């Protein structure tokens, strides 16, 4: 299920950190090509997936495994929590607020950027209160409903 | 590395940035390190690379010239004495900069707005069955 384009930002990533040309990464160097794909897992999360796959104990991956680890990874879609920590990063006080202008600019400046229309409709779901502000702690648990 | 390369350099950025606004957008920059010639280039795929970089953007998603060729230049020759030497060399040779992001979180930036975005498209599908 993985886009072509991920597909081509993996192999870049990999290839990348990949110190010796040797079609294998380290263990330890998989956080920071997840981090040059703009993923942060944590220590606990990035063992777990260390941890499968790499049953030999050598303390490398290549390319074919880490495909098949990405892809599990990324295709269950996120959490709830995920959610509201995505959020999180685009609020500069950690309050649980964001402006709905920001809120705004990030939808549509980034990403699968939403249309018009969609972003439209995301700012009267979201600013409940039409005062510019957008709690995203409520906002989230209402989407996710 | 020599005049040469710098020279070139900046004839490439000036046609990036025609108007002398010191800036290019972000969205440019890939096509700008690859249209470089060596070994300041940096040849497509780059995409990740420039993230890896954690190169300052300032409001409107722009980056200084100075940031990429100072970047550039430490990509070839390292973390030295002469490259710190350089630097500050050019810098003043070269010579309002205020930096709200840089490359790599704005990848993070990215994939949190994605997961966002699909959670949004999600509400809105189910919503339309209900
Ligand atoms: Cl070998
Ligand atoms: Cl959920
Ligand atoms: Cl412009
Ligand atoms: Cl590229």
């Amino acid at each position: 299920q993985l886009t072509e384009e991920q597909i081509a930002e993996f192999k870049e990533a990999f290839s990348l950190f990949d110190k010796d040309g040797d079609g294998t990464i380290t263990t330890k160097e998989l956080g920071t090509v997840m981090r040059s794909l703009g993923q942060n897992p944590t220590e606990a999360e990035l063992q777990d997936m260390i941890n499968e796959v790499d049953a030999d104990g050598n303390g490398t991956i290549d390319f074919p495994e880490f495909l098949t680890m990405m892809a599990r990874k990324m295709k269950d879609t996120d959490s709830e929590e995920e959610i509201r920590e995505a959020f999180r990063v685009f609020d500069k006080d950690g309050n649980g607020y964001i402006s709905a202008a920001e809120l705004r600019h990030v939808m549509t400046n980034l990403g699968e950027k939403l249309t018009d229309e969609e972003v439209d409709e995301m700012i009267r779901e979201a600013d409940i209160d039409g005062d510019g502000q957008v709690n995203y702690e409520e906002f989230v648990q209402m989407m996710t409903a | 590395l020599g005049e040469d390369d710098f020279e070139m350099f900046y004839e490439t950025w000036e046609k990036f940035d025609p108007d002398a606004t010191q800036f290019i957008a972000y969205s440019r920059l890939s096509d700008f390190v690859d249209t470089l010639q060596e070994p300041l280039r940096i040849a497509k795929p780059n995409k990740i690379k420039l993230i890896t970089l954690d190169l300052p953007m300032v409001p409107g998603d722009k980056i200084h010239c100075l940031d990429i060729l100072f970047a550039l230049t430490k990509e070839v020759l390292g973390d030295s004495g002469e490259m710190d030497a350089l630097k500050q060399t050019m810098e003043e040779k070269f010579m309002s900069y205020e930096p709200i992001t840089t490359t790599l979180k704005r990848k993070h930036e990215e994939v949190c707005a994605i997961k966002i975005q699909r959670a949004y498209r999600r509400h809105l599908l189910q919503r339309s069955m209900k």
